């Protein structure tokens, strides 16, 4: 057997469809998510660390020169001097008072905690979503998870489920991330071999273990001063140092729906977006037929509380006549309330009680229990607590029907005026159709 | 095998696989009497030379009468008014217009 | 200095970029693409292989009964079957003739090589592009790969150049890729969790190593006929080796732009479709001043055959008049015509020919050597060849322009047919004015 539905993506929100078919009792379901993650298809453009300088010992030659070298080195650079009189601890070092230079020279690399600590920038172009959805019929609970599009497939023990693409295609992210430990930063880094010094970016390499290593990080290379040996420079600070105590926030923190971002298979889990579609396969080895279900017969409810509480702040009271006890199965066939539990106990007294839950004054759901149906009607009070600390279990939906007593004021005044405006046009006719022929 | 321009890629058995190209040889003459320059440009674009032909041959049919149609209105408004009231047809003009009423007219 | 060109993208064919600013002396440019290879972002959703139908030895047991155990295999099929007789070699077998079972079990599991060969499905929803090109000005001759997209720079000699972003977005996969072992088949494979025996990916699991193998093979037994210890089961055959000899051609035997296809990191080499725009970064260290540049004058083109040949049909003799012995850079400035060589020297006589490749019965370009503009004329002939094994070097352009014979005759129809349409038009103003006043 068939049947589809769509279930909204709000996480501990138990949804119930319904099951109607020629031959055997109606039969409800429950799916509720239980989890939800959100990966992007990444592909690491850089990664960045915190860079390490080495200036070796710095070479001095006391009668001859030297000259450049022109290594092969990322930030390299070196030039001689001129005759430098050393002057190092006990007396002078060369013993001479010219012609005896001293050749200088640093370069930079990567850290040594490099492998530990980095920043990894990605970018997000496409999603493949997961979910966690637990399945309830009859006596059976099994919690299978699935890649929500509309095409991979699932059995939950004798029956076959698939999930439907999602409705939009947002992303939390942009197409720019940057992850360092736990916080992904939506920031459009800049790109690579275009790295500036200070800023993100100033040490760059393809992945994390290569050659190939990126840096402008501003190194400049002075003349050392009056007679100690010391080889002096200057240079712009480690950005990543800057980017530790400089970034605001993480995107866990401005995050657009209420979703937590975790990192280390870059996530954006539990998101609140749209809607999911399903679609069923139960055999028909799950149902009841239409003898073995207790008969119902003479449905009545009546109302008794009706707040409008978030959790199910209503308790009704129906009737009936049965001919021998069972299990039914009750369901709303309105958007307006949604009665709990789905799976009532039917005895031999006409009397059984559900718990409902609205969001309007007057509601005007009707409730189907075996193949019978009736309509309730309640006047509704609004709660006293302001702010709650759970969600929201209802329907955000705001109308009273046709009947409440807000819109029964409404019909006598539109019946008023309204069958007084038609009398005087009747009195019109009357006279256009008297006095325009005498 | 059709070799049309952009060329072809063909493999024989287990060889190797051979790209030929095709030239852009013709069968008219260019650079000569108006009448075989037609047919240069017809062994290239065969189907796209005969809508191009007729365009530059409707804009001279069409184009030869419309002089001829100026020139009998311009012909009537030099003639009409001598052949309303009796008079004569005044042969000066019968050099310029060839006028019909010649002789007894 | 900057600079933006747009190259073709046709493999093996040099671009002309001409750079012109003030008080240096003109510079030509030549860029050739090398090789072009795109690849999607491939993820693998299953991975198939053979099967391997593994059934043990028969047990039966004489004195009594016996139940199967109900494990959990992919397609664990028990059934045990009533009285039977087994007739082994020597005499009977279990010394009785009737009450006496036989449990008969079979299942399925992955192929033992399956790690070696196997089938791979990926996804191609995004590309990422990339190239090889050859960059030459004066003395500079290297080659250098970069991402074909606006965010990747290379440094040459001391430019810093960048590729932009492709015109078009075509890929010759569709969605879907289907890999075994040099060869990619454009296929709708069948979803995880969807297999259909007989057809491709009736053995589907997730990657090489894991677990959760997902087999429907239709794996059905039968009792043993009469008195054999043998077991029958009957299934559908491999799917796998249905699909290496129904195996038309692959996805490189059809692919549209001349696109050949490798397979390890799954890719698209060579593809000749829309163009590339560059963005040059030549600093002013390379070019040369107009002081030390030869001063031409007085420019004259000539040619004497040019064939509509493919390659370099057509010499242009071209006389000038120098000062002093240098170098100058030839270019033209239509599409018309191409040239080669682009940098050739100078003498003092004026004698030097050029060797263009034009494709049209009478082209009409114009040629600067060193800032020194003229103009050119040809009366081409076609070629007597049919079919050629190299390919073409000219931008296709058939318009005999302004001057050539096809053109003459043309402006001498419709410069003698108009001039008597608008002629009759002086006549009706000539006239008609005398009328009308008398
Ligand atoms: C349908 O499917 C499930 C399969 O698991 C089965 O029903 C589940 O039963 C388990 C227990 O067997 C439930 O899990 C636990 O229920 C406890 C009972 O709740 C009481 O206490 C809480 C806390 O005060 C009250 O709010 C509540 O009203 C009850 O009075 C909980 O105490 C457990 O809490 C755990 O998680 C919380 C976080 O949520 C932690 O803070 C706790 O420390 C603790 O670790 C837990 O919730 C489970 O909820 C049931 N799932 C359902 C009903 O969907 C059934 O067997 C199966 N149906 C059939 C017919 O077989
Ligand atoms: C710097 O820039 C220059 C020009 O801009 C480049 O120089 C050219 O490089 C190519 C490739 O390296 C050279 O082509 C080679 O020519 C050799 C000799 O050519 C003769 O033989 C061929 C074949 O019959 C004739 O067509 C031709 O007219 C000559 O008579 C060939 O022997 C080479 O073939 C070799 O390689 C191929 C595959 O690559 C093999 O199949 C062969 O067996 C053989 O091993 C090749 O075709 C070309 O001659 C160079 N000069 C010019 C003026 O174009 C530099 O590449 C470039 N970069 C540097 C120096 O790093």
């Amino acid at each position: 057997y068939e049947h589809t539905a769509t279930i909204p993506n709000v996480v501990g929100f138990p949804y119930k469809a319904h099951i109607e078919r020629n031959g055997f009792s109606p039969m409800t379901l429950q799916l509720e998510v239980l989890g939800t993650s959100l990966e992007p298809t990444l592909n690491l453009e850089y990664i960045t660390c915190e860079y390490k300088t080495v200036v070796p010992s710095p070479y001095i030659k006391c009668c001859g020169t030297s000259e450049c070298r022109s290594m092969e080195r990322p930030d390299y650079q070196c030039q001689v001097y001129t005759g430098v009189y050393p002057f190092m601890w006990g007396g002078a070092y060369c013993f001479c008072d010219t012609e005896n230079t001293q050749l200088s020279e640093a370069y930079v690399d990567r850290s040594d905690v490099c492998k530990h600590d980095h920043a990894a920038a990605y970018k997000a172009h496409t999603a493949a979503m997961k979910a966690t959805i637990r399945i309830s019929y009859g006596n059976l609970n099994q919690t299978t998870t699935a890649f929500v599009n509309g095409e991979h497939t699932v059995t939950v023990g004798g029956s076959r489920f698939t999930f439907g693409p999602i409705s939009t295609a947002w992303t939390p992210f942009d197409n720019k991330i940057v992850v360092y430990k736990n916080d992904v930063y939506n920031q459009d880094f800049p790109p690579y071999g275009s790295g500036q010094p200070g800023r993100f970016g100033d040490i760059q390499s393809r992945t994390v273990e290569s050659k190939d290593l990126y840096a402008n990080t501003a190194l400049k290379l002075s003349r050392p001063s009056s007679g100690t040996v010391h080889v002096p420079y200057t240079q712009t600070p480690s950005s990543f140092k800057y980017w530790i105590k400089e970034r605001g926030t993480s995107l866990n923190d401005k995050a657009p729906f209420g979703c937590v971002i975790k990192t280390n298979p870059v996530r954006a889990e539990n998101c609140a977006v749209g809607n999911i579609p399903v679609s069923m396969d139960i055999p028909d080895t799950a149902f009841t037929r239409v003898i073995d279900a207790p008969a119902v017969t003479n449905l009545e409810c009546q109302v008794a509380v009706c707040t409008h509480s978030s959790d199910f702040g209503g308790i009704a009271t129906l009737t009936f006549k049965t001919d021998k006890p069972g299990k039914c199965a009750v369901h709303s066939h309105s958007n307006v309330a949604t009665i709990q539990e789905a799976a009532v106990d039917i005895k031999t007294d006409g009397k059984i009680t559900l718990h409902f839950s609205t969001a309007s004054a007057s509601p005007a759901f009707k409730v189907s229990v075996c193949s019978a149906k009736t309509t309730c009607m309640a006047a509704c009070e609004p709660p006293k607590d302001h702010i709650v600390p759970y969600g929201a279990s209802h329907n955000n939906q705001v109308f009273p029907d046709m009947s409440g007593t807000a819109m029964t004021w409404v019909q006598r005044v539109a019946g008023g005026l309204g069958g007084l405006t038609l009398a005087a046009v009747a009195v019109l006719i009357l006279v256009t159709c008297v006095t325009m022929r005498r | 095998i059709p070799v049309t321009e952009e060329g072809i890629e063909y493999r024989w058995g287990n060889n190797p696989p051979v790209r030929l190209w095709a030239q852009l040889t013709t069968e008219g003459k260019p650079h000569g009497w108006p009448h075989e320059i037609i047919l240069y440009y017809y062994g290239l674009y065969p189907a796209a030379t005969i809508a191009a032909v007729s365009a530059a041959g409707l804009a001279v049919v069409l184009s030869l009468l419309a002089s001829c149609y100026m020139f009998a209105t311009a012909r009537r408004k030099c003639l009409t008014p001598y052949a309303l009231t009796p008079g004569a047809v005044v042969p000066v003009t019968l050099g310029v217009l060839c006028c019909a009423p010649r002789a007894h007219a």
